């Protein structure tokens, strides 16, 4: 085994991550896209599913169901409805960064991953969902599509079998919960975005009752590479519940806010110290740590000297995991008002199905803006872990968890400051 | 009073700024609370004697 | 924010609203992608085609759509008032959107906000006595890796300074538009120092695959 | 006349009983004397309703707004 | 090789991702039908 | 033979397949309260209010939507389905006006049973309480959306049965207005049938408004006239 | 803490303060409350006729 590893490269799944040698079908073709994947996608969808399976590939984009299992359930056999598979590249939990760069650096891979997506469970088409902000990339993205479909590539006759694929580009008007599950469904059916009941599953019903699936696009893009790449090689890092090279990428306070690619177990501050500049201050300067992005509590400093970052690490550290926001706040900032802008930002984008993420995002928003002030008593501040313990759970999508988390997490770590707080304005007022 | 806003009424303060106090206040006063079904008996030392309410 | 029409004159069909054939051959491309049977689903893409082609879309637009995708007109109300692309409002030819909320805030958001308020005049919200400058502050936009940043009409801004903002300031009054790119260097989102990402060029066919 | 309110020269018509079942009803009005009709019960028929029937592919039972 | 290979979207205009589409309309399969042609026929 | 066992507090029951929990607590002798649903209606998963605890499973699931699965138990008498239920009354009264005087639905409201006989006792949210300017739907119904619950019961109703469409939702997060973007006196036909609709005081009849509240009114069976089937 | 006359009240600078809810004769243990509301030409809510029998009113 391993004494929970480092970076290393080659152990890079996907290359060209920024301004590399060239980009076109052409450069595509040399870096190691369109390689024999006729032998592949020749063999036989149940192949994928094992290969995938063996993998142990943990589905990324911050839900935490493996991807394997998933795409099993996609395999009911044939009825008299076709079937689409969803690339969704939404980057909504500001810090998100994930695979913006990644689509603007790499589509030809990301056809692989819907091609191969798509023979595993015997789809029809594939629609991809990006994000309406990125109108740049979705032009670069329609170039790479293109020149796919001018090789005479996919489409009918795909790589030599005749088996029917085509990929769609349709952009987002401007919305959060666009990247959630099931309001993507009912968004590319025209309908305004709001999610469904989740017992009626995906599995099958989808695009107005079709089975469907949705996917993300890191996992998307690592899919091929699975097969045309070693069996469970990929798995050789870090753990074997959770494995693979994840996007650990900092935008906060440190120098050079950046992107790696890395292992998945990893200590987290010789991930911040020693490949993004540093700790403005040093280490000892900065205040908190979240990871996650925006759906994930925060950590203290004498916890987070400790966490290796693995999903069940941070599930025993009571965190979940996300994408690009893995960062420091530093200490002369407030995180009152960084919690509560948070707060603000959940309250401009949320749908209104549900009475209670509605009704609690208003309060929670109303309350941080008082505690901003510091113009309550303490009983307020545990009305509001009370009722962030009401929210979790009763809601459609998960948007009011995360809501009710960094809440949660606030009230965890840093009670004093926030006393203090309304001490400091009770000292004002008289 | 009691603990209870669905037997005693809410008072005026809370009346005039809430909103569940005055739903209580006029469903109490208009319907009545309910009371579980059941047949009791009991009395006091009036000063008559053993007053008796069934 | 204004959800209701209250028809005053300068709206209220029938203000002239018309098309080119050529977006009618657009159209043809967007309702050829989706399956037959589902013609009112194309209602995103259409009504975007309507705001690029009108900058901010009418309602005379919206009944146009409505009559073209034979869809009753309240579904392209609430599809037209859902989203944040579709501005009901007139607004001007470049729209300023100081993307802010919790990177964007950490690293000095309000130094752009202040710079853009006492260098264009106007209010955050409101707009600029003439066209081309109605300024809002927005939600996040994604690309947190960089600066508190800027949104123009199709492209943005990364890795800000005030000099450069005022010199993107000053060429939008005479009307050069310039990179798309980021400033102060490292062109792309990269770690600014010395590449600890990866060094050497990638082999791809040459070396160990797995039976394909 | 004097304020406009309602006098009713009819003793038994603010009288409701409630009663188990319709048997016993039957049983007092033929026991305590007067006449009387029977409107049957009509209850709630039960019908069959799902998300997944309501989000069908070429049946037309669309919601077509949610 | 540190030139920056990309920027080839420096010349794209408001409509080339319509345009681009709708270049990219023929040899496409063709997208069945199903049942009659709307929910309201 | 499409019999399915569930356990309603222990007591068994038979179910018909692809049916509701609800319909098996109905079948029962329960009620879960509940809004957004409505049995001549289309479900939706709106209201959150039909919600009860599922043995052996953490999450508490609606129950207004949820399919009945083989064999099992419904705890409708639970601690944390009484405390879901508490506080979603404490959420659908936090933006919802002091109108119990003024309102048309004095005794016969939704809300105001249900938060006496399911909800708290005492308020919280000191400060807030948003407020919705009014539309004009028609000279006969009477509309103040500020006691609109945002149940989406109205417009499912519009769009299935009278199929008019001039009923959406319009807007994001607090701020959803329900009705018709653009003025349009809404006037149909059936379009009395949406006074009782409205389960909240948000659409009232407007030529009975502020005559008499329904408890002094007593009730009286008849018979329709002037339509071929009364 | 008396109780007398049976007054109304009314605003300060303004008009009348009830609002016909009904309450009062809901309330009234010998039912002497009487209300017949109409609303006016304004549109707020009010009365027609309000109605206290001082006999049957038991105070
Ligand atoms: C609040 C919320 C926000 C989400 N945002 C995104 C997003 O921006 N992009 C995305 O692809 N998926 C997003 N998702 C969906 C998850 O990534 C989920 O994993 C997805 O449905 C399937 O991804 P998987 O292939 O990793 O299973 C979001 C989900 C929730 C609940
Ligand atoms: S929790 Fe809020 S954002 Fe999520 S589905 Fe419910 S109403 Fe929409
Ligand atoms: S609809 Fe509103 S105002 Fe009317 S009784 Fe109910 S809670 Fe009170
Ligand atoms: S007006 Fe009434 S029925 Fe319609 S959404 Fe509001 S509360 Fe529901
Ligand atoms: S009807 Fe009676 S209880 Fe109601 S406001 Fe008027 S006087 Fe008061
Ligand atoms: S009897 Fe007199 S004091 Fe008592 S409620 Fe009636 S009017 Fe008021
Ligand atoms: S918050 Fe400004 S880019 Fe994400
Ligand atoms: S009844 Fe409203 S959610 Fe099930």
């Amino acid at each position: 085994k391993t004494s929970f590893g480092s970076l290393k490269d080659e152990d890079r799944i996907f290359t060209n991550l920024y301004g590399r040698h060239d980009w076109r079908l052409k450069g595509a073709q040399s870096r190691g896209d369109w390689y024999k994947t006729k032998e592949i996608l020749l063999k036989g969808p149940d192949w994928i599913l094992g290969e995938v399976k063996t993998s142990g590939l943990r589905g990324r984009g911050g839900a935490g169901f493996p991807t394997g299992l998933k795409w099993s359930f996609m395999n009911k056999p044939s009825d008299g409805r076709p079937k689409y598979l969803v690339v969704n590249a939404d980057e909504g939990e500001p810090g998100t960064c994930k695979d913006r760069e990644i689509i603007r650096h790499d589509p030809h891979k990301l056809v692989e991953g819907c091609l191969v997506g798509g023979r595993a469970m015997g789809a029809r088409a594939a629609y991809i969902y990006i994000r309406g902000e990125f109108y740049n990339e979705a032009s670069n993205l329609q170039v790479a599509i293109r020149e796919a479909y001018e090789a005479g590539l996919i489409g009918k006759n795909a790589c030599g079998s005749g088996y029917d694929f085509d990929v769609f580009v349709v952009r987002g008007a401007g919305a959060y919960i666009c990247g959630e599950e099931t309001a993507l469904i009912e968004s590319i059916e025209g309908k305004q975005g709001k999610p469904r009941l989740k017992p009626p599953f995906p599995a099958d019903v989808g695009v107005f009752g079709c089975p469907t699936t949705v996917a993300n696009v890191e996992t998307v893009a690592v899919s091929p590479t699975i097969c045309r790449r070693g069996g469970a090689w990929f798995a050789s890092f870090g753990r074997e519940r959770n494995s693979g090279t994840k996007l650990f990428n900092i935008s906060g306070h440190v120098n050079n806010p950046c992107t790696v690619e890395e292992e998945m177990s990893v200590p987290l501050k010789e991930l911040i110290e020693k490949h993004a500049g540093g700790v403005t201050g040093g280490w000892d300067n900065l205040l908190a740590v979240i990871p996650g992005g925006s759906s994930t509590p925060l950590i203290p400093k004498s916890v987070c000297e400790t966490v290796l970052m693995d999903f069940d690490a941070l599930i025993q550290a009571q965190t979940g995991l996300g994408t690009a926001a893995v960062i420091v706040m530093d200490r002369s900032t407030d995180i009152v008002k960084a919690i509560a802008r948070l707060i603000e930002f959940y309250k401009h984008e949320s749908c209104g199905q549900c009475t209670p993420c509605r009704e609690g995002v208003d309060w929670m928003n109303k309350v941080m803006a008082r505690f901003v002030r510091g113009d309550a008593r303490p009983a307020e501040i545990d009305s509001l872990w009370e009722i962030s313990k009401q929210i979790e759970g009763h809601t459609i999508c998960a948007l009011g968890d995360g809501a009710a988390w960094p809440v949660q997490g606030l009230i965890r770590h840093f009670r004093p400051e926030l006393e203090e707080r309304m001490q400091r304005f009770a000292q004002q007022h008289q | 009073k009691v603990d209870d806003a669905k037997v005693s009424p809410p008072k005026r303060a809370e009346m005039k700024t809430s909103m569940e106090s005055l739903i209580h206040h006029f469903k109490l006063y208009t319907e009545g609370y309910q009371v579980p079904p059941g047949a009791t008996y009991t009395a006091i030392e009036a000063p008559k004697g053993e007053f008796g309410v069934y | 924010a204004l959800f209701v029409h209250r028809d005053t004159p300068k709206n209220n069909p029938e203000t002239p609203f018309d098309f080119t054939p050529e977006n009618y051959k657009r159209i043809e491309a967007i309702v050829k992608n989706y399956p037959e049977g589902h013609k009112a689903a194309a209602v995103l893409p259409v009504l975007d085609l309507a705001q690029r082609q009108n900058g901010w879309l009418p309602i005379s637009a919206m009944n146009k759509v409505a009559e073209i995708l034979q869809v009753p007109p309240m579904r392209v109300y609430e599809v037209a008032t859902f989203y944040t692309m579709y501005n009901r409002k007139p607004v001007g030819k470049y729209h300023i959107q100081v993307c802010t909320t919790t990177p964007c805030m950490l690293r000095n958001s309000d130094s752009i906000l202040e710079a853009i308020q006492k260098k264009l005049g106007i209010k955050v919200g409101e707009t600029t006595p003439d066209k081309l400058f109605t300024l809002i502050e927005v939600e996040c936009l994604g690309a947190c890796v960089n600066a508190p940043m800027v949104q123009i009409n199709d492209n943005y801004y990364e890795d800000l300074t005030p000099k450069d903002i005022e010199e993107i300031i000053d060429e939008l009054k005479a009307g050069k538009i310039p990179k798309p790119g980021p400033r102060s260097g490292r062109f792309s989102c990269e770690p600014a120092g010395g590449l600890t990402s990866l060094t050497e060029p990638p082999k791809g066919p040459g070396f160990g695959v797995q039976a394909g | 006349p004097l304020m406009g309110w309602a006098s009713t020269a009819d003793p038994l018509s603010n009288l409701v009983l409630t009663f188990s079942t319709k048997e016993d009803a039957i049983a007092f009005a033929e026991k305590n004397g007067w006449s009387y009709d029977v409107e049957e019960r009509k209850v709630p028929k039960p019908k069959s309703k799902s998300y997944g029937a309501n989000f069908s592919w070429n049946k037309r039972t669309r919601v077509s707004t949610k | 090789n540190t030139t920056y290979k990309n920027l080839q979207h420096h010349d794209y205009s408001t409509y080339t991702f319509l345009d681009l589409n709708l270049d990219l309309s023929k040899f496409r399969m063709p997208q069945p039908s199903s049942g009659r042609e709307s929910p309201r026929h | 033979s499409n019999l399915i066992e569930v356990f309603v507090d222990g007591q068994s029951v038979m179910v018909e397949p692809g049916t509701t929990v609800l319909q098996a607590c109905e079948k029962v002798g329960m009620q879960i309260p509940r809004f957004c649903y409505h049995e001549r209606l289309s479900v939706a998963g709106n209201c959150r209010m039909c919600l009860v605890e599922i043995e052996k499973a953490p999450k508490v699931v609606a129950a207004c939507a949820m399919p009945v699965m083989k064999g099992w138990n419904i705890l409708t008498n639970s601690e944390k389905t009484k405390k879901a239920r508490e506080g979603v009354m404490e959420f659908l009264l936090a933006n919802h006006p002091l109108d119990c005087p003024i309102c048309d639905q004095g005794g016969e409201c939704d809300l105001q049973d249900q938060s006496m006989m399911f909800g708290s006792d005492r308020s919280r949210f000191l400060e807030g309480k948003r407020a919705v300017e009014d539309k004009n739907i028609g000279p006969l119904v009477k509309t103040i959306m500020t006691r609109c619950i945002q149940c989406t019961r109205c417009i499912r109703f519009a769009s299935e049965i009278a199929g008019v469409d001039d009923l959406g939702t319009t807007g994001r997060g607090n701020d959803m207005q329900v009705g018709t973007y653009i003025e349009k006196m809404f006037m149909s036909e059936l379009s009395g049938n949406i006074i009782d609709i409205c389960p909240v005081g948000a659409l009232t009849s407007k030529p009975y408004a502020f005559t008499a509240r329904p408890w002094e009114t007593r009730k009286t069976e008849s018979i329709d006239v002037m339509d071929a089937v009364g | 803490r008396f109780r007398g006359e049976h007054a109304l009240r009314r605003y300060p600078s303004g008009e009348e303060r009830c609002i016909a809810c009904k309450l009062c004769e809901a309330v009234c243990p010998a039912q002497a409350i009487t209300i017949e509301a109409e609303p006016r030409a304004d549109g707020s809510r009010r009365t027609t006729r309000y109605d206290i029998d001082m006999t049957k009113c038991i105070y």
